[PDB]
């Protein structure tokens, strides 16, 4: 029988709780930036494209499924099914990776930089603090499948795949909120 | 665990009033807009409460009565296995100077000091994660 | 558990309280003079391998035999040497072990017992012990 | 019947008996043995600083300073005892004392308990470290206001080296608190429930739940103040609408913060009354809704920090600063009834406490005048809010703390404080304080404004300053009996082995031995109520305690 | 006003209640008991103290006397 919380995961889920103030100041100047636009919020030289944010976000919304079924494999004591289904949430998250480096290419080529404009501050701000973050997910996934097959498969792994899918689930449900608040309400 | 989860939904109740009552009172009669700054501070302030609650809740639904949430409840329930606690580790201090160093490139705007910063940092996280599971050596 | 404030544990341990600003200790001597008393004691008792204790109390009706009886409280009885002194009724005892034979401490006790009698001519009871206990424990042989 | 002892215990360890032990340390008790020194060594620096600014500013006309020195000199001063001394005093008290209330042989997480420490100390010495370079440190107060802090108006290198020194030592604190709420919530002894522990338990917990909410924020602002000057954005532009972005941003911080740094210290003092009482807490259910009420109200009440703009809704933050100062009342009321109807005895911990209660009084009872806008209008930014918040200060983090010390020294180390010589170090700095700090009052009222190097002879403010300086060298020499008294009497001093010096002990640390051995613990007694010290210890009086509770 | 006066009074009044503080204070007796005469009958508890090092019925042999 389980009688008792699990502290590893009530740690983790606290900090989460903590970290969704960080990115607070960045909603606070996105917002604040946008208040005194005036005129056209997005200026004369920036164009945002639907063609390549739409597939990128449809893609970090498939991960999330992926890392789900590890963890379901993890429950059972399949340590195989676990290492297959985080390569693929680790292929992924670098999809998503180079689709959000690709864009910023385009954009600044067109001439949208940071000292550029107060649109161009807040969106890369914004967006490299979220890619910072997803980096840090993928380093994560690196270390806990090299840490898999150091020893036996115990409980304490399946504790660690577990708190590490709840980061994720923090890292692609923090850019749903953006993607919404950047690319519809503009 | 019923005292933990109620305590952070109280404080979501009056976060959630506080930024209601301030998004409102501030889109009429005072200067300029709905002030952005301060209202998107507390309408995050709600849901870092309501996480926590909805996680406790959950998770006191799931498992029941504990020795901690009983009242008339012996010192005899609570014999046996408590579980696993590192009794010495120097990596924390690698750690904290990994971090510093990345910190010293990052205000003097050093970009080689920023990278090697980032690798002391990684290789630190690596060490401490790597601990309590490195195998015996093969010879 | 008879002390006011004191309760028997679970584990036969004792737990007991003082009153706010009072002492757990009340010894009537200095605490330079403890302080060297002790630092004599453990330094005697390297380079001589055997332990040494000093004891302050009641000799009753024999003053040459109630010293042995306690030598057995004292921990490792065996290779220790203790040296009681009787305020009351003045008088000098020195017992050591079947382990201490043999190691020189024949030729030391008496030297041990004239300091503590020369010195105890004052009302220096604690300077007489150090200086008894430094006689004896530099003519006892780790061997 | 009659056992061998020692004529004295052991002075020190032998050679190389701490040094290995402190690197690669993971007790909790030792963790909290450092913060306490090394809050200590800062207190002094910051101290020395306090001194320099006060000496030349007994005279108008720059004697020996400068302007540029001065205005480093307050920045520094302010930074150095408010974040590298006070906020880390918090865990210092949490980590010696709270696994001990709540009957758990170890805190969660410990190698993330020793990560805190040295985050706190590398980031403490990084940001200090701003004086070694030929500029100087920051200069530009503990605020941090736009646009004054771009690379156009400080472009410095120290004022980078500060930012990012808070940066890194503002993790800590993070790691710290959920380190906390993770002890508290899942390191419990069977029949603790959550109605049976400590107010200092409940006072540690819910501060925090008010760190995870106050610094992140601060976190987000540093990394946008920080691409601004280093990589030219345009964030906190004035044209941007940027003036009043940081300052909403930075008093959402600001005062949540002040709030982190009080209620611990109540919890201090909640716990040294009922001992010397002979008496239990007066209203134990209510003291729990007066620190979670002043904790919710204290997210709501940020911009009563800046009516001098024109740009805030006065009534809003008027109305919830006048409401955050009911369940302080509360609190008095409550230690007042806790006091009253006993068997007082004044020791050391308990002159300190009382201290406690005459300085926090005419503290808040200035902080509420400041709430009023029409009042604030005349006395912003000038030396009236230094003496409120010096008042407010100086009672929760001096004598609070001294009296936590007096309290638990012999519980963590084994000896006794000497008496005489804390009684003496208790008067002087009492004596000292109100000789340095009451004056400033009229000097704030006459139009003495704040952040001031100089002034001119026909100012008419020449006599209060003396005053003040006077007072201050007053306050720098009451630290020599503490210090003396503590190294002094950690090698020698009256022995305990009694495992409880005050008698009347009410927590459940006073139930081990001093010191506790490493694991805490070697037997728990049963849990029935909030006083399991005093349910061991005279049992005879337990059905007394049940009858008399109602009144 | 008269940097002497001003110097010599922000320096001087500290050290003058220091010294009143100290007086009154550090000159009182503490809870440590007077020191044991030899002279008076012994009232103290026994005491048998002991040493330890070397570290971790009785046979034994040997003895001595003493007056003084
Ligand atoms: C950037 C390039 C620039 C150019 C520079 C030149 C580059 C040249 C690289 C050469 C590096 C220097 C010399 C090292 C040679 C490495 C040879 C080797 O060891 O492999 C044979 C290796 C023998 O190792 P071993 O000597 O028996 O060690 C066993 C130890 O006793 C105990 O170990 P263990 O068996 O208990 O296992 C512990 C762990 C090894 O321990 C570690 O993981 C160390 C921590 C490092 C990981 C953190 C990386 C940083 C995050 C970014 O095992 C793992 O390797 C983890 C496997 C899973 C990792 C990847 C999972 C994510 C999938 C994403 C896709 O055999 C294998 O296990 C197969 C793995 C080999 C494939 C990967 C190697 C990379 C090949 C690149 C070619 C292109
Ligand atoms: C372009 C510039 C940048 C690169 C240039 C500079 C860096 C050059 C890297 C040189 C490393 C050469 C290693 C060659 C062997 C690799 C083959 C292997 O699998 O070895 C298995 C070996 C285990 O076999 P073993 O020799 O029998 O060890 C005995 C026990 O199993 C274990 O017993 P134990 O208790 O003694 O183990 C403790 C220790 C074992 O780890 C080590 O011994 C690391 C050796 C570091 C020596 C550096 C000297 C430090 C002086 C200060 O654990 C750790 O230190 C954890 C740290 C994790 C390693 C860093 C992860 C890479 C992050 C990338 C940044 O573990 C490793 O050494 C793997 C860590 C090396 C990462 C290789 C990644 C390849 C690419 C190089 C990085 C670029
Ligand atoms: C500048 C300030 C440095 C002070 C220098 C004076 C050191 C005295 C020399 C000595 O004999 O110390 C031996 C002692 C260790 O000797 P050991 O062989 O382990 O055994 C010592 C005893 O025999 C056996 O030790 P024990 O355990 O028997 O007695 C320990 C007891 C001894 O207590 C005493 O009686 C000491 C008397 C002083 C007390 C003053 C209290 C002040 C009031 C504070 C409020 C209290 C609340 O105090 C403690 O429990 C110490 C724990 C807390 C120490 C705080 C260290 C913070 C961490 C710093 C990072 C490393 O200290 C060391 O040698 C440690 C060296 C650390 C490296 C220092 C170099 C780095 C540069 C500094 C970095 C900061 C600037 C950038
Ligand atoms: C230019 C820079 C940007 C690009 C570069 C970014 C890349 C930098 C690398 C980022 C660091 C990655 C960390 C890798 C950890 C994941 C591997 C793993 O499986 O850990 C197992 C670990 C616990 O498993 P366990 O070893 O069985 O622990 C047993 C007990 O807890 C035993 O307790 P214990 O006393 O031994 O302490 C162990 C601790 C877990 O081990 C640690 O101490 C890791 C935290 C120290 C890292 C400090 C980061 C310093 C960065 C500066 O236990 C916990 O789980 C405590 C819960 C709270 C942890 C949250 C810390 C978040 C810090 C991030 C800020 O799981 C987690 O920590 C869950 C969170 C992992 C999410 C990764 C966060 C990445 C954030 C990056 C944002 C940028
Ligand atoms: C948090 C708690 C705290 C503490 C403990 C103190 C301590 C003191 N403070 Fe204050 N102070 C603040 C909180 C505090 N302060 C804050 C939040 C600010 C705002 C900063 C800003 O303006 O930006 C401030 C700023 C401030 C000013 C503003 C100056 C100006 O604006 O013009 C003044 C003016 O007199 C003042 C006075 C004092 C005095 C006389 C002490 C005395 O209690 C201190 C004397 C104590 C000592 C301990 C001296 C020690 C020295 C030795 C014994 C020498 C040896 C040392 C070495 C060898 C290293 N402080
Ligand atoms: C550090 C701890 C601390 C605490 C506990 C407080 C507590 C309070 N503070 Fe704050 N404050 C600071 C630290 C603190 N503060 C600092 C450091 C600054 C300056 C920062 C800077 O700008 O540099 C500051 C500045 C500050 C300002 C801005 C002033 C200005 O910049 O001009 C205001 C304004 O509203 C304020 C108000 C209050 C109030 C109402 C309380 C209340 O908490 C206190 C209430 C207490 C009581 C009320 C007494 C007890 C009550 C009773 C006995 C019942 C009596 C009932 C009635 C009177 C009705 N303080
Ligand atoms: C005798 C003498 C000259 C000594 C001077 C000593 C001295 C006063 C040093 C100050 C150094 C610093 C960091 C000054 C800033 C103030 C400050 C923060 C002080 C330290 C504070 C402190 C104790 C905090 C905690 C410690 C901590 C967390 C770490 C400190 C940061 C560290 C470790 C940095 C220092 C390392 C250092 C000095 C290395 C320089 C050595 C070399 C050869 C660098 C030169 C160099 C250059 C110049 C390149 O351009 C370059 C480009 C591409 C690749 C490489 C390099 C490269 O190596
Ligand atoms: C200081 C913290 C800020 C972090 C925000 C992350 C930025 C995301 C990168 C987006 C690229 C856009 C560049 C652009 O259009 O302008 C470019 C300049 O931007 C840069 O140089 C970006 C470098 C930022 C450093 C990366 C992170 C720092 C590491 C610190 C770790 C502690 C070109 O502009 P320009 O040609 O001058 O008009
Ligand atoms: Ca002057
Ligand atoms: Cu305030
Ligand atoms: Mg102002």
């Amino acid at each position: 029988s389980l009688n008792r919380p699990n502290m590893v995961s009530v740690g983790t889920i606290v900090w989460l709780s903590s970290e969704l103030m960080f990115f607070a100041g960045l909603f606070a100047m996105y917002f604040t930036a946008r208040a005194q636009a005036g005129g056209a919020w997005p200026p004369e030289p920036t164009e945002l494209n639907l063609a390549l944010a739409v597939p990128v976000t449809l893609v970090l919304i498939a991960s999330s499924f992926t890392c789900q079924m590890g963890v379901f494999a993890a429950e059972r004591g399949d340590v195989f099914g676990l290492r297959r289904w985080y390569v693929i949430t680790f292929l992924m998250g670098l999809f998503f990776v180079l689709g959000q480096g690709y864009e910023y290419i385009h954009l600044v080529e067109h001439g949208t930089t940071i000292p550029g404009s107060a649109y161009g501050s807040v969106f890369y701000l914004a967006t490299g603090f979220h890619g910072l973050h997803v980096i840090g997910g993928l380093v994560a996934f690196v270390l806990l499948l090299a840490r898999t097959k150091m020893s036996k498969f115990t409980p304490a792994q399946a504790t660690a795949a577990i708190v590490v899918s709840y980061y994720w689930h923090f890292v692609d449900i923090v850019w749903i909120a953006l993607f919404a608040t950047i690319y519809f309400v503009r | 665990m019923h005292i933990e989860a109620r305590l952070f939904e109280i404080l979501t109740a009056f976060f959630a009033l506080a930024a209601v009552v301030y998004a409102v009172l501030t889109a009429m009669f005072a200067t300029g807009g709905v002030e952005w700054a301060g209202t998107t501070a507390l309408v995050l302030t709600t849901g870092l409460t309501l996480i926590t609650g909805t996680f406790f809740r959950f998770v006191a639904r799931r498992l029941d009565t504990r020795p901690e949430d009983y009242e008339d409840a012996e010192i005899s329930d609570g014999a046996g296995e408590l579980g696993f606690f590192a009794p010495h580790s120097w990596w924390p201090i690698l750690i904290s100077l990994s971090f510093s160093t990345a910190a010293v490139g990052a205000a003097l705007w050093l970009p080689w000091l920023i990278a090697a910063g980032v690798a002391f940092v990684i290789t630190s996280v690596c060490g401490l994660v790597f601990e309590y599971y490195w195998g015996p050596e093969k010879h | 558990d008879l002390p006011y404030g004191s309760a028997l544990t679970s584990s036969g341990r004792i737990s007991a309280v003082t009153e706010p600003g009072e002492l757990s200790v009340h010894y009537p001597f200095p605490t330079m003079d403890l302080v060297v008393l002790d630092d004599a004691l453990k330094y005697g008792s390297r380079a001589a391998k055997a332990r040494f204790a000093v004891y302050i109390g009641p000799l009753g009706a024999d003053t040459a035999a109630t010293a042995r009886e306690i030598l057995a409280n004292v921990p490792t009885p065996e290779n220790a040497v203790l040296l009681a002194v009787s305020p009351d009724q003045r008088a000098i005892e020195v017992v050591y072990g079947a382990d201490v034979k043999g190691r020189g401490i024949e030729s030391a006790a008496p030297l041990g017992v004239s300091a503590a009698a020369a010195s105890f001519k004052e009302g220096n009871l604690i300077d007489g012990l150090i200086s008894a206990v430094r006689v004896m424990s530099a003519g006892v042989s780790p061997a | 019947e009659l056992e061998a002892r020692r004529p004295f215990p052991e002075r020190m360890g032998p050679k190389g008996n701490l040094i290995y032990k402190l690197i690669t340390t993971t007790d909790h008790k030792l963790i909290g043995i450092m913060y306490c020194v090394v809050c200590f060594a800062f207190f002094l620096v910051g101290g020395l600083m306090a001194l320099f600014m006060r000496t030349e500013l007994a005279m108008p006309g720059l004697q020996f300073l400068s302007n540029e020195q001065f205005n480093q000199l307050f920045t520094m001063h302010g930074t150095v005892m408010l974040l590298f001394y006070a906020t880390p005093i918090v865990f210092g008290f949490a980590n010696l004392v709270l696994p001990l209330q709540i009957g758990a042989p170890d805190v969660a997480f410990p190698r993330l308990n020793a990560l805190s420490f040295w985050l706190f100390l590398f980031g403490a010495l990084i940001a200090i470290a701003g004086f070694i370079t030929p500029g100087g440190a920051a200069d530009f107060g503990w605020t941090a206001y736009s646009p004054l802090t771009d690379a156009i108006h400080s472009p410095g290198a120290g004022g980078d080296l500060w930012i990012m020194g808070l940066a890194v030592g503002g993790l800590g604190t993070i790691l710290g608190g959920v380190n906390m709420i993770t002890t508290v919530v899942c390191m419990r002894a069977p029949g603790m429930t959550m109605f049976r522990m400590p107010i200092f338990t409940w006072n540690i917990l819910v501060t925090s739940i008010l760190v995870l909410i106050a610094f992140p924020i601060l976190t987000a602002a540093l990394f946008g103040l920080a691409a601004d000057r280093h990589l030219g954005a345009h964030i906190y532009d004035p044209a941007n609408g940027g003036v009043l972005l940081w300052q909403h941003l930075f008093w959402f911080f600001g005062h949540p913060e002040v709030y982190i740094i009080a209620l611990p210290f109540f919890g201090i003092v909640s716990e040294i009354f009922p001992v010397f009482s002979r008496k239990p807490i007066f209203g134990y259910t209510t003291l729990i809704y007066a620190t979670l009420a002043i904790a919710a109200l204290s997210v709501a009440v940020w911009a009563h920090h800046m009516y001098a703009t024109g740009a805030v809704l006065l009534p809003f933050f008027s109305f919830m600063t006048f409401l955050i100062a009911v369940p302080t009342g509360i609190k008095f009321f409550n230690w007042i009834g806790t006091m009253w109807k006993g068997q007082l005895t004044f020791e050391t911990p308990m002159l300190f406490s009382v201290g406690f209660l005459i300085t926090f009084l005419l503290g808040g009872l200035s902080g509420v005048l400041l709430a009023s806008p029409p009042l604030d209008f005349h006395v912003t930014d000038s030396y009236f809010v230094i003496a409120h918040f010096h008042y407010v200060l100086f009672g929760t983090i001096v004598f609070a703390t001294y009296a936590g010390i007096y309290f638990w020294f012999p519980k963590m180390t084994g000896r006794l404080l000497d008496e005489r010589l804390g009684k003496l170090h208790f008067w002087l700095t009492f004596i000292g304080f109100h000789t340095t700090f009451l004056v400033q009052h009229w000097l704030g009222d006459e139009g003495m404004p704040r952040r001031y190097a100089d002034y001119l002879p026909t100012d008419g403010f020449t006599t209060l300053n003396v005053i003040s300086t006077v007072g201050a060298f007053i306050l720098g020499v009451s630290m020599l009996p503490f210090v003396w008294n503590v190294f002094k009497s950690w090698r020698y001093g009256e022995p305990v082995t009694v495992d409880d010096p005050w008698g009347y002990g009410n927590s459940l640390e006073w139930a081990t031995s001093c010191p506790p051995p490493r694991h805490n613990f070697t037997e728990l007694p049963r849990i029935r109520s909030e006083r399991p010290a005093f349910e061991l210890h005279y049992p005879h009086m337990v059905e007394r305690m049940r009858a008399e509770a109602h009144v | 006003m008269s940097t002497a006066l001003t110097h010599g009074l922000i320096g001087g009044v500290p050290l003058v209640l220091f010294a009143v503080l100290a007086l009154i204070f550090l000159t009182r007796k503490g809870p440590h008991p007077d020191t044991y005469k030899m002279s008076d009958p012994w009232t103290h508890a026994p005491i048998l103290w002991a040493a330890e090092e070397p570290r971790e019925g009785v046979v034994i042999g040997g003895g001595a006397s003493g007056k003084w």
